[PDB]
C-alpha cells in the first residue's frame, strides 16, 4: 500500500495515474489507521526516485492500543485478504484521497477491522493527474524466508486499477 | 504522464520505516523490486530493532 505508484493502470485509466505522474520528485503519503475497538496509526511517507530507485520513507506513530488487544497481543493472523482501494481527487491539494477497510483474520475466526483514510500530495511542481473516482483492486501474499532468522515479512503483491469504462 | 515513463521496466525498491506504537520504538528496512506494467511488486522486510511489536499484517499497507 505504500508504493501505490506500482499500480498497473489499464491504457485507458492511465490519464488517471496520480502516483505515477507526481514522479520522480514524488508525493507525500498520509495515513490515519484506525483499528476497531483499539488503537489508531498515523503515518506520513515520502515516495520518491533516488536515482533510478524508488524509495518509500516512512514515519508511523500508534497511540490508544490495547495491551491485550488483537495488535499489541499478537492475535492475527500471518495472511492477508484482497481489498479494494477507493480514489478520489483533491482539486484543493492538487493531490488525491482514498478510502478503503482492511480486514486482518484474528487467530479464534473473527476479523479485525482497520479503516483507512489516505491523502497524498506531490512534492514537486511538474503537472500532476487529478483523476475521475476509480479503485485499485489489490492482492497480497506474505510468507517467510526460511533461511531468515531475524524477524522479518516477505510480501507479494499485485494492484490493478479498475472502475472506468 | 512523463513520470509513468520510469516504470515501465523492474525498477528497484528501498522502505525504510520508523515507527513508535504505544512507546514501543522500533524500525524496519526493505527491499525489492515492482514491475508496473504487471502491477507486480516483491519486497522482503527486516525488522532491524530486533522483536516488532505488532503484527506484521498490520504494516502491509505502510511498507507494501
Ligand atoms: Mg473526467
Amino acid at each position: 500500500s505504500g508504493v501505490q505508484c506500482f499500480s498497473r493502470y489499464p491504457d485507458h485509466m492511465k490519464q488517471h495515474d496520480f502516483f505515477k505522474s507526481a514522479m520522480p520528485e514524488g508525493y507525500v503519503q498520509e495515513r490515519t489507521i484506525s483499528f476497531k475497538d483499539d488503537g489508531n496509526y498515523k503515518t506520513r511517507a515520502e515516495v520518491k526516485f533516488e536515482g533510478d530507485t524508488l524509495v518509500n520513507r516512512i514515519e508511523l506513530k500508534g497511540i490508544d492500543f490495547k495491551e491485550d488487544g488483537n495488535i499489541l497481543g499478537h492475535k492475527l493472523e500471518y495472511n492477508y485478504n484482497s481489498h479494494n482501494v477507493y480514489i478520489t481527487a483533491d482539486k484543493q491539494k492538487n493531490g488525491i484521497k482514498a478510502n478503503f477497510k482492511i480486514r486482518h483474520n484474528i487467530e479464534d475466526g473473527s476479523v479485525q477491522l482497520a479503516d483507512h483514510y489516505q491523502q497524498n500530495t506531490p512534492i514537486g511542481d511538474g503537472p500532476v493527474l487529478l483523476p475521475d473516482n476509480h479503485y485499485l483492486s489489490t492482492q497480497s501474499a506474505l510468507s517467510k524466508d526460511p533461511n531468515e532468522k531475524r524477524d522479518h515479512m516477505v510480501l507479494l503483491e499485485f494492484v490493478t486499477a479498475a472502475g472506468i469504462t | 504522464s512523463k513520470g509513468e515513463e520510469l516504470f515501465t521496466g523492474v525498477v528497484p525498491i528501498l522502505v525504510e520505516l520508523d515507527g513508535d506504537v504505544n512507546g514501543h520504538k522500533f524500525s524496519v528496512s526493505g527491499e525489492g523490486e515492482g514491475d508496473a506494467t504487471y502491477g507486480k511488486l516483491t519486497l522482503k522486510f527486516i525488522c532491524t530493532t530486533g522483536k516488532l511489536p505488532v503484527p506484521w499484517p498490520t504494516l502491509v499497507t505502510t511498507l507494501g
